[PDB]
RNA sequence: GCCUAAAAGCAGCCAUCAAUUGAGAAAGCGUUAAAGCUCAACAAAUUCACCAACAUAAUCCCAAAAACUAAUAACAAACUC
């Protein structure tokens, strides 16, 4: 990994660019001739925002998603990692993946409410005051669609609007 | 992935191939210059002051250049043709003028390229430019060959020439 | 560095005299004088004419079922008129002029009486069938461009279609209905009789194959 | 170079890129050297001085940047991309001048 | 085949062979046939 | 400042747009300017129009670089016509041989394009041909001892049809 | 090139030629007219990139809730044993 670094002597400024040493990919993959990461790791419909280990490998450290022609995931692939990666971010996974704010940390608001599975943006969605009939019924979206095609082994269908 | 489609050649890339290997066969001097973004009337008037000289400038793109300079036997300019390329080519290799018209623009800096099947840098090119003709040469040549017996017979006839000299400053002391 | 590609050069396609749209008449030279009824049959299913192109290499396809009157028959070709080029294209009409006769009655007439009075005339247009049809030395993309205004225009679905583009929809059509997964399809099961279907459904589902309802036409129904 | 014109490179007095053109890492420091001196760059200051040092055994390619403020921004550009270079001379430069 | 390896002055030592093989086959030869390159040297050029 | 092309005439430099206003918002006078080019260009023979390049510097002072006149002006001279034609390509306009061509480029090869390009004769002659096509003068090859007149003739009879149909077209319009 | 007060790629009509490795008498903004900002062409790279999204009513919203422990389950009639 590369670090830029600056250094201020005397109104002389260096920017300056190091290298450091990156762990590479396990030696052993179960699918070695599959083209992609995860659909060659055997990872695909496997995955869910739980799976941090997983969602963690390829983010900043800022919590930003790295770019698909760097990490090389097909895009189906990469967009359910990004969904994932979201849902992660919003349910409180990964919480040292933030910038530090020394002087934002000290001013405490509100509890955070525990959430999870959560597909929009808490700033952006407006509450259902009407909230519909059974026959026209305002449903809660719960979850992504990307994710419809995991694995089920109890066979039920997920339910992503309740 | 399924095999490979193979990509058919074109009469575009024919014609590019046959230039290219037209003018690393016919011309001596080809020098690698960075192709600087300038306005087009400066371009026009080193454009200008290179064929008052008689050399000319080329631009060639890369996905044509590289493969042929790989397969030909200039792979050591590899590292040169990754940006932006200015080929000037030229009959009868006169380097002096080509720096002189070259310092009067400061940004745009020599890469290196071939004088003669010489692979030089610009150091390289300013020494073949400060070097003499190769007529001067050859005729020095002669001289540094036939050197030897020159002193030989210098410092066979200096032994009169010192008693001579010995005369002349006893004369000169009075 | 990206290849030359050559250009599409259009030679042998003539350019007739009057290239622009003709005028189309609200009112037939002869009116009918009877009042017929409203047969929604000409609505209802498949279009079976004017369903090729002629000559022309574009044209407006009808994805659905309606009546076309003199303001759309104006609007379209106040619209081609204006957005073509009369020197490299050229437009031609596939639907008649407006000669069924639509009755209205005034308002505050109660129930009953007898038939009203032809108040306009329309077009009966079935899905599936060409409206306009252009051709000349221009490529598809401008013209698709200044035709799906039309194409919105008009009163029933529509789309902006070519030769290639018409066969590679109805190739994909043929396609779908060839590999679908599922056993059971409307038209086996319509044919069959299968679960006593018939009662609910209709004497003319046996064709329709469950892609048409009424007026409208559902192309991705198998 | 259209970053760098519209920023007002008026306040800079010397800008000198020595490298050498025989390397594997002088790609980016050379689209440096034509980004910075570009005909935009060029027409906005004409008081400036670009200068193109080419060297064969340096290995060591950068940048240097003298400007009236008294001001010295050196850059041994080995590893850095040029998008994150024209970013930080852009910066440093709107910030003191 | 290939080409040089292009050299610079920052470490310039080491010189192609053939300018120290001519000056062997120089060495290695006598003063009339000294006599016989000079004079078709003088001749040619 | 900046560079301003102009055409302008050789002795007729007026104070007045599409110049002044120009010159004025870029600073510089306009009288001074108008002073100079009629000192620069008084010994071309006034009338003829030539294009000029004025570099006005930010310290409102100006330089001024005239080149050769317009190849449209030189074509229209050496066919004997005032005004070129309408329709180009239809109608024939006049009738300039290959030796008047070659001359019009050896008298236009000293201006600032043909001499930033080093380019034998043969493209300026080209250039000067596809101009003559765009203002609808013919080119024939070796064809001039009456016929020239004889062709003048036919013209003048057709630019006098052309100027009455104009007229009764303009009184149609206006009574219509 | 004509028209026009001005018509400079761009109210308009006609031609649409010409050098450079490479740039349309110009496909969009802009000026009264220029200027100026872009598009396409070379040289520098080359993740994918064609259409698809659309407010509302009056007493008070309207079961509560729930994306993974195995389901051609189970629970469910005046049906049938
Ligand atoms: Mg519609
Ligand atoms: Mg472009
Ligand atoms: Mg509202
Ligand atoms: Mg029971
Ligand atoms: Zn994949």
């Amino acid at each position: 990994f590369r670090e830029v670094v600056e250094i201020l002597d005397g109104k002389t400024t260096i920017i300056e660019g190091r290298i450091t040493e990156t762990p590479q990919e396990s030696p052993n993959p179960p699918n070695p001739t599959g083209q992609c990461p995860i659909c060659r790791w055997n990872l695909k419909h496997k995955y869910n925002y739980e799976d941090v280990l997983l969602l963690s490998q390829f983010i900043r450290p800022h919590g930003g998603m790295l770019p698909r022609r760097i990490t090389g995931l097909c895009q189906e692939e990469h967009l359910k990692i990004e969904e994932c990666v979201k849902m992660a971010h919003r349910a409180g996974l990964l919480p040292n993946h933030r910038p530090k704010l020394p002087e934002g940390f000290v001013p405490k608001s509100k509890p955070r409410l525990n959430r999870y599975l959560t597909r929009w943006s808490p700033r952006s969605v407006k509450p259902i005051y009407n909230k519909g009939h059974r026959w026209n019924k305002v449903r809660m979206p719960v979850g992504s669609p990307l994710l419809k095609d995991n694995v089920s082994y109890s066979g039920r269908p997920l339910l992503l609007y309740h | 992935p399924p095999p490979t489609p193979p990509q058919e050649e074109t009469g575009l890339v024919r014609l590019l191939r046959r230039e290219i290997a037209a003018v690393f066969r016919d011309n001596r001097m080809i020098a690698v210059c960075q192709h600087v973004a300038l306005s087009a009337e400066d371009k026009l008037l080193l454009r200008h002051q290179l064929r008052k000289h008689k050399i000319l400038m080329k631009i060639f793109p890369n996905q044509v250049l590289k493969p042929f300079l790989e397969e030909s036997k200039y792979q050591n300019l590899l590292p040169l043709f990754v940006g932006h390329n200015l080929l000037l080519v030229s009959e009868e290799p006169k380097v002096k003028e080509m720096v002189r018209i070259l310092k009067g623009i400061p940004f745009l800096p020599l890469l290196g390229g071939c004088i003669d099947d010489t692979i030089l840098s610009r150091q390289g090119f300013i020494n073949y430019s400060k070097l003499p003709s190769l007529a001067l040469v050859q005729g020095e040549l002669v001289g540094g060959l036939t050197f030897l017996t020159a002193q030989t017979y210098s410092m066979l006839q200096h032994q009169p020439r010192q008693l001579t000299a010995l005369l002349d400053q006893y004369v000169k002391q009075q | 560095f990206k290849t030359l590609l050559p250009v599409p050069t259009f030679e042998d396609v003539a350019i007739p005299e009057k290239p622009k749209l003709r005028f189309v008449e609200r009112v037939p030279l002869v009116p009918k004088v009877r009042r017929e009824r409203k047969n929604l049959s000409d609505i209802r299913g498949p279009s079976t004419e004017a369903t090729e192109f002629t000559e022309g290499r574009f044209a407006i396809l009808a994805l659905g079922g309606g009546y076309l009157h003199w303001g759309h028959f104006e609007m379209m070709r106040l619209t081609i008129n204006r957005s073509m080029d009369p020197k490299n294209m050229f437009a031609l009409w596939r639907v008649p002029a407006p000669f069924k006769p639509i009755t209205r009655k005034g308002m505050g007439q109660r129930m009953g009486g007898g038939k009203g009075a032809i108040d306009h005339y329309v077009t009966p247009v079935k899905a599936g069938r060409l409206i306009v049809e252009m051709g000349g030395r221009c490529e598809f993309k401008e013209v698709q461009g200044f035709l799906d205004l039309v194409a919105h225009k008009l009163p029933f679905p529509a789309k902006a279609v070519s030769r290639e583009t018409l066969e590679k929809m109805r190739k994909d059509q043929e396609e779908r209905e060839r590999n679908n997964q599922n056993p059971w399809t409307f038209e086996r099961i319509a044919t069959a009789n299968m679960l006593g279907i018939r009662k609910v459904l209709s004497p003319y589902d046996l064709t329709h194959k469950g892609r048409y309802w009424g007026k409208f036409y559902t192309p991705e129904r198998v | 170079a259209a970053a760098l014109a519209r920023l007002g490179l008026r306040a800079v007095k010397q800008v000198r890129v020595q490298f050498c053109p025989f390397e594997k890492n002088v790609e980016s420091t050379r689209t440096f050297l034509q980004a910075v001196s570009s005909e935009k760059v060029r027409c906005t200051n004409l008081n400036c001085s670009v200068i193109a040092d080419v060297r064969h055994d340096g290995s060591e390619p950068c940048v240097d940047v003298l400007f009236g403020d008294g001001h010295r921004l050196i850059m041994r550009g080995a590893h850095l991309t040029a998008q994150e270079m024209l970013t930080a001379f852009a910066s440093h430069i709107q910030a003191r001048g | 085949e290939a080409l040089a390896g292009a050299p610079l002055d920052n470490a310039p030592k080491e010189y192609p062979p053939k300018i120290q093989q001519l000056v062997q086959d120089i060495a290695s030869l006598t003063l009339l046939e000294i006599s016989d390159l000079n004079e078709l040297l003088k001749k040619t050029l | 400042s900046g560079m301003i092309r102009a055409i302008v005439r050789a002795g007729q430099a007026r104070p007045g747009p599409p110049l002044g206003p120009i010159l004025g918002q870029r600073g510089v006078s306009i009288n001074q300017f108008c002073k100079e080019f009629n000192e620069k260009t008084k010994d071309i023979k006034e009338g003829i129009p030539l294009p000029t390049k004025i570099f006005v510097k930010p310290d409102r002072t100006f330089e001024i670089k005239i080149g050769q006149p317009t190849v449209s002006y030189f074509l229209k001279a050496a066919a004997g016509i005032e005004k070129g034609a309408r329709h180009t390509g239809k109608e024939v306009a006049g009738l300039v041989t290959l030796k008047h061509v070659y001359e019009i480029a050896r008298v236009k090869a000293q201006d600032d394009a043909f001499a930033l390009q080093d380019v034998p004769l043969s493209s300026v002659v080209r250039s000067i041909i596809g101009s003559a096509r765009s203002l609808g003068i013919r080119v024939v090859k070796d064809l001039s001892s009456e016929e020239l007149a004889a062709f003048q003739k036919e013209r003048a009879l057709f630019l006098a049809a052309q100027r009455e149909a104009d007229l009764a077209a303009q009184a149609e319009a206006a009574k219509k």
